[PDB]
């Protein structure tokens, strides 16, 4: 019966992302003071499945100038991986005792863009040459500090293995242990899931609707759908490392409870992030980060390989 | 639709013959 | 198993997905709508080189820093080792060369980026 | 004060008088004067807004075609002449005749 | 990814004002100088009727002249506000959009209120002024004005030290003072560039004589200084609306002429 | 359970659908284009309608033309109506392009909008309000809502 | 106004809230209140190796107590 | 009269040079435009119920034409024509001949919203203040050929708008 799990896995996220999508348009525009989508619901709540039939109804064409077999294959990655990532989270027991799944989480990430990389190759648009290829730019850019900075906040859990990361939060939290790291991971998780600030891939005005354009209804929409996966599941990532809570195994829901809130306490951010600033453009974009986040990401990182032998410190795992 | 009636009223030949 | 089973039933939702997503609405596909867009405009040429030194010119770091990174993985479990100052030194070591390599970037201006 | 308010939400839930019509129609909520005339049932309202102030409600069994909740309403649907002179602040001083 | 050299071709929307002009006669001129720079309705008519006041021998009664003023101001309000929003929702800062067309939405009331048309307003005359404004205006516009301060002030804190928004428009894109000059630039694209130069305090059209008010140099010539010269400007007709208000005379508001 | 029956709930399904939650791409191309934005304003929010402007006709439907047209910029338009996914509309808007409206005599104007595309509701203003816009979309709206292309292909 | 938000961010919870519920409790249900067994390492497994074997029946789940030896 | 934006600069004092490096490293006047979008969400949303509520317009406001009698009954308009000789976009067209009682009247008057520009000019121009530009503001339509209006379309908006638009017009004229 383990498949009804992984069904129960993956039925609830997707109406997850759909509400997201909801909930995105809402609070982005109570930002905004103007009311969100609404009449519709009665609380708006009836519209992401109508837009969703809206898109699906809609005729999906085949471009005559693209090759279609790329051109179908990469949204299906992108579904694919953005729910694969998912598997091995401990909420709080893990549908996978990976011994070391968040280095997969890392590797699920990092297949990520190459799927934009051929939605924007196969597209054949000069838009999306350009915007799939600045968009790579960003990303890869980015999954370097990335991975570092997730090493050396991982020195001191103790082990790859995630359950374990619940342990080493019995009390205290990571976060007031190496919170300007929790800054950068945060920002990180703030451009590699390509959103406010850091907003190229979709290029918007910059390049109307960047490598996204070509695709119609349906793979519109799985990138559109992935694009909200990763987005929640990044979150809920930074959620369970940064940020630990009680756990009695007799009542294992009551730490769930607390878990989605803990991190629908950071999607909810980058909306607010979203009402707030204008993109980087592609210059700073990577200025920042290979100027001035990486040196703290290394400084910091030789601080935290340091700490435990000044300390005599060192995590239990073996 | 079109307003205020017709225009030159042109005159027909007479049914009777001659 | 396990993992495959996840994997097989994901990618086999999405390719559903696909084919409902194409043999469904039923309508007329035709040229011209099906011509690449261009903001308007017919394009002045299919898409060619983009070329730019300033791509690679910082993409090579990148994958110059990730095999650096790939040493740095085994850290987490080698702090557990016996004798750590033979370690400790190589711990710091070749971030100090990571960072060096940065440094030596840095300023001949080869990270120009962009 | 938060009690006071949900209180106040308790009051509208029984003045509105099966309110779950209204909000699957006319979406919601507090009501007022509740003045009308018009070809047929209409409505008015007056609040604390320059904007929010005077409301309407289309006719259950409309011009013709039966308008109701779940039904499409028209906006031409409102009473010519007098009432949207008052509903437009034209001369919401002005009550409907 | 860099450009070599940008090609604008205009005439995309050269809908052929002035041959359709001279067929028209002057009266029936007017409404096309709304439908120019769209965005800022009245300075436009207010060009005009100066325009032939002036071949006409013709000057207006002074009320007319301090509402000219007024609604030439407001409308420097519009389009300010247009120019920044817009010019930050081209970079993507989205939000302070909506938070701002509230109030030219409330200022759309009052060409609402005045006109009879929401904007487009054939109000101006080459005599002066269409019909007089109804007396529930002006404590109207007094109400308004006491409080926008805050919205402009408030954008101003999240655009001005937003140093992700002034990174990106701070070295872009200079223009030397003399060489502005040479191309004719006019307005704010001169006063980045810092020149002192300004057609109402030198050569004076309307009350203007009778108004005081800061006019905001800038210095770099970086689009950041027009842009904080867009907002000086703001505050400032947000001051000449304070003086307008208190020296509004009684009279007519049409010319005498028949 | 009459086959008419499920079809009657079906049609009611699709056409709910579309029309409940469309996606306008616009050519502000005049002046016209800042009274869109005033749907778009809080005060009014076509948001809340569901509509949202989103560039790129390929993820858009329906087409506001606000503003007036002229002779070098149709084809680009019609480009555009024609990379529209189906089932694409249009809305002529103001009496911009109507039909010409205040240029209707001049070379580079093109009449009205309909000789380039099929539209459907006409918006009449000057610039319309608004408003005057937003009972413009919801009766296309109530236009949409009798579309029934399952009704019919059944009977066919 | 503000607070309407929550029908929308409620419904997100619950969803989310369905898959941490789902597994923990499938888990119980299948181990017998076990709450599952981790095996990271040869020589837990070898411990369900020993297991399952000494339960009569194959599934691991019953742990058969001092009883077993007498 | 001329000021300078800009041109101040910061200060040098250590106390200052850390509170600007602090800045930047702990991103103070970020969270303070985040902390102000925050406070907009606790404002009170701006938005109309529309349709169920409708903004606010002025008696002077301009829209759909209509054409209107005398109380008596009779029509107002006379073919004074001049319309037709005032409209920018020349949207009229008018075809008088006289009545059998010998006054003058229209026997097409028409108009055509496709071209109109709701300038109001008509409004001004009628010595008999026959044509008025109504109140209503909303008449959308499906098809091309409806805006043209006939007379007879514009008689049957003053007929339905009459109370309406002489409300206007005695809440307006004074003015004029
Ligand atoms: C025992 C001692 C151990 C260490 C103790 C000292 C700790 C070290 C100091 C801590 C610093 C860590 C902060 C992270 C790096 C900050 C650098 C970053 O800001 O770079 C700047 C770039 O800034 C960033 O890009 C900001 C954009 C990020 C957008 C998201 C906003 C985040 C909102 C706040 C969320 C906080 C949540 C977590 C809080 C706990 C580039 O600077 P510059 O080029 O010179 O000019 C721009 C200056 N700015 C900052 C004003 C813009
Ligand atoms: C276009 C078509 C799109 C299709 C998208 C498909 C993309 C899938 C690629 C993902 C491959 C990665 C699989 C790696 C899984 C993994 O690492 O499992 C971790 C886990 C850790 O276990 P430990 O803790 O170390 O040991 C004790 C634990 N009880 O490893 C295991 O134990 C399980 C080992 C089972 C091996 C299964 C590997 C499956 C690899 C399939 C690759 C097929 C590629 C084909 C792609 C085609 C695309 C065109
Ligand atoms: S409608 Fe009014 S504004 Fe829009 S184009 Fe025609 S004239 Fe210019
Ligand atoms: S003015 Fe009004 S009434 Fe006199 S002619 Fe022109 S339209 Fe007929
Ligand atoms: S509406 Fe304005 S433009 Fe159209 S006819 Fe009457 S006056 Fe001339």
């Amino acid at each position: 019966m383990f498949m009804i799990n992984i069904l129960s896995l993956i039925i609830p996220i997707l109406l997850a992302v759909a509400f997201l999508t909801l909930v995105e348009r809402k609070v982005l525009g109570y930002m905004q003071l103007r009311k969100g989508p609404n009449v519709v619901g009665p609380y708006g709540l009836l519209q992401p499945i109508a837009d969703a039939l809206k898109l699906f109804t809609k005729e999906p064409l085949r471009p005559a100038t693209s090759s279609i077999s790329m051109f179908i294959i990469a949204p299906i990655l992108a579904l694919s991986l953005a729910l694969t990532m998912w598997v091995p989270l401990p909420m709080p027991y893990p549908l996978i005792n990976m011994n070391l799944g968040v280095l997969f989480m890392l590797a699920m990430s990092s297949l990520a863009v190459y799927s934009i990389l051929w939605s924007g190759w196969a597209s054949n648009s000069k838009y999306a040459l350009i915007g799939a290829l600045r968009a790579v730019a960003q990303t890869i850019s980015y999954e370097v500090t990335l991975a570092i900075i997730l090493l050396s906040v991982l020195l001191m859990n103790g082990s790859y293995t995630l359950s374990t990361l619940i342990t080493t939060q019995e009390h205290i939290w990571m976060i007031f242990t190496s919170w300007p790291l929790a800054m950068m991971w945060f920002i990180s998780t703030l451009a590699e899931t390509n959103r406010a600030p850091f907003d190229l891939t979709e290029g918007e005005s910059e390049l109307v609707s960047g490598f996204n354009v070509e695709y119609a209804a349906g793979p519109f929409a799985m990138f559109f759908m992935a694009e909200y996966a990763n987005i929640i599941m990044m979150n809920a990532f930074t959620a369970i490392l940064f940020l630990g809570a009680s756990h009695d195994p007799h009542t294992p829901e009551l730490y769930t409870i607390n878990f989605v809130l803990k991190t629908l306490a950071l999607t909810i951010t980058f909306l607010w992030i979203r009402a707030s600033y204008p993109r980087f453009r592609y210059d700073q974009l990577m200025h920042l980060l290979w100027k001035s986040f990486l040196p703290l990401t290394l400084a910091l990182c030789m601080w935290h390989i340091s700490l435990p032998i000044m300390t005599a410190s060192i995590p239990p795992q073996s | 639709y079109s307003t205020t009636r017709k225009k030159i009223q042109e005159w027909v030949p007479p049914s009777t013959p001659y | 198993m396990n993992i495959m089973l996840t994997l097989l039933t994901n990618v086999t939702l999405a390719s559903l997905l696909v084919l409902i997503a194409f043999w469904l609405p039923q309508l007329n596909a035709y040229s011209e709508k099906t011509s690449p867009y261009e903001c308007g405009f017919d394009p002045m040429g299919s898409a060619r080189l983009p070329f730019s030194m300033k791509f690679f010119l910082v993409a090579i770091t990148f994958l110059l820093f990730d095999l650096e990174i790939a040493l740095l993985l085994p850290l987490p479990w080698a702090s557990q080792t016996n004798n750590l100052k033979t370690m400790l030194t190589m711990a710091l070591f070749l971030l100090i060369l990571l960072a060096a390599s940065l440094a030596y970037e840095w300023t001949q201006k080869g990270l120009e980026w962009a | 004060m938060e009690l006071v308010q949900v209180l106040r939400r308790g009051l509208q839930q029984v003045s509105g008088h099966g309110g779950l019509r209204g909000y699957l129609r006319v979406l919601f909520r507090a009501n007022d004067v509740r003045v009308g005339t018009l070809v047929g049932e209409d409505k008015y309202g007056n609040k604390y807004y320059e904007d929010n102030k005077q409301f309407f409600g289309r006719h259950r069994w409309v011009i013709y075609t039966t308008e109701m909740n779940g039904r499409d309403t028209f906006w031409d649907v409102d009473g010519s002449m007098v009432p949207p002179e008052w509903h437009r602040w034209l001369h919401c001083m002005t009550d409907d005749p | 990814e860099m450009v070599r050299k940008c090609d604008p071709h205009i005439g995309l929307l050269h809908r052929g004002t002035e041959k359709l002009i001279e067929y028209k006669t002057y009266l029936q001129a007017l409404p096309y100088f709304d439908r120019l720079d769209y965005v800022s309705m009245m300075c436009n008519e207010q060009a005009y009727s100066l325009a032939v006041e002036k071949l006409l021998n013709i000057q207006p009664p002074p009320r007319a002249q301090w509402i000219r003023v007024l609604f030439g101001e407001i409308t420097r309000l519009l389009n300010h506000i247009m120019a920044v929003t817009t010019h930050a929702l081209d970079i993507g800062a989205m939000t302070p959009f909506f938070w701002m067309f509230e109030e030219r939405e409330k200022m759309f009331e009052f060409y609402e209120r005045v006109s009879g048309a929401r904007m487009h307003a054939a109000y101006i005359r080459p005599g002066g002024v269409h019909q007089d404004l109804p007396l529930g205006l002006l404590d109207d516009i007094y109400e308004f004005s006491k409080n926008f301060s805050f919205r402009i002030d408030e954008l101003e804190e999240m655009l001005t030290n937003n140093r992700i928004w002034r990174n990106r428009t701070v070295d872009i894109g200079v223009v030397t003072a003399e060489d502005a000059l040479n191309y004719g630039f006019s307005g704010v694209m001169l006063r980045g560039s810092g020149i002192q130069w300004d057609l109402r305090k030198t050569q004076p059209y309307d009350v203007y004589d009778q108004v005081e008010f800061d006019v905001p140099i800038g210095s770099r010539g970086d689009c950041y200084d027009r842009y904080l010269c867009r907002v000086e400007e703001m505050r400032q007709s947000l001051r000449i609306i304070s003086q307008c208000l208190n020296k509004m005379p009684p009279g007519e508001i049409k010319v005498d002429d028949a | 359970s009459r086959g008419e029956y499920v079809v009657a709930k079906l049609d009611d399904l699709v056409n709910w659908a579309r029309r409940s939650s469309l996606w306008p791409m616009t050519f502000g191309l005049a002046c016209c284009a800042v009274e869109m934005m005033h749907m778009a304003a809080p005060r009014y929010d076509m948001d809340r309608f569901g509509v949202v402007f989103r560039a790129s006709p390929r993820q858009s439907d329906v087409m506001i033309v606000a503003g007036t047209l002229t002779n070098k910029m149709a084809p680009a338009l019609r480009k555009v109506y024609d990379q529209m996914p189906e089932p694409r509309y249009v809305v002529s808007m103001g009496s911009c392009a109507n039909g010409g409206g205040y240029y209707h005599y001049s070379y580079s104007v093109v009449r009205g909008c309909d000789r380039i595309v099929p539209v459907d509701i006409y918006v009449p203003g000057c610039p319309p309000t608004a408003e005057a816009l937003l009972y413009g979309i919801l009766q296309l709206q109530r236009k949409i809502k009798r579309e029934k292309r399952l009704r019919i292909w059944y009977r066919r | 106004m503000w607070f309407e938000i929550l029908p929308g961010i409620a419904v997100m919870a619950a969803c989310l809230f369905i898959p941490g519920m789902a597994t923990a409790h499938i888990h119980k249900f299948t181990n017998g209140g076990k709450e599952k067994r981790v095996a990271h390492f040869s020589y837990q497994w070898n411990l369900m190796e020993r297991d399952r074997r000494i339960s009569g029946v194959n599934r691991y789940h019953v742990t058969k107590g001092l009883e077993n030896i007498d | 009269t001329y000021k300078f934006v800009n041109m101040r600069e910061p200060s040098m004092d250590m106390k200052s040079v850390t509170d600007r490096a602090a800045q930047t490293l702990l991103w103070t006047e970020l969270v303070r435009g985040l902390g102000m979008t925050l406070s907009y969400l606790f404002r009170e949303p701006a938005t109309i119920n529309y349709p169920f509520e409708k903004g606010p317009l002025s008696p002077r406001f301009r829209g759909e034409h209509a054409l209107r009698r005398y109380p008596s009954g009779e029509e107002r308009c006379i073919a004074c024509k001049l319309c037709e000789a005032v409209c920018p976009a020349q949207a009229i067209t008018i075809e008088a001949e006289p009545r059998a009682d010998g006054s003058r009247r229209t026997t097409r008057y028409d108009i055509d919203m496709t071209k109109c520009i709701y300038c109001g000019f008509c409004q001004e121009a009628c010595p008999v203040d026959a044509i008025v530009e109504g109140p209503n503001f909303e008449f959308s339509t499906e098809t091309h050929e409806e805006l043209l209006y006939n007379k007879e379309k514009l008689l049957n908006n003053g007929d339905k708008w009459e109370a309406e638009i002489a409300a206007n017009i005695q809440a307006d004229y004074l003015y004029r």
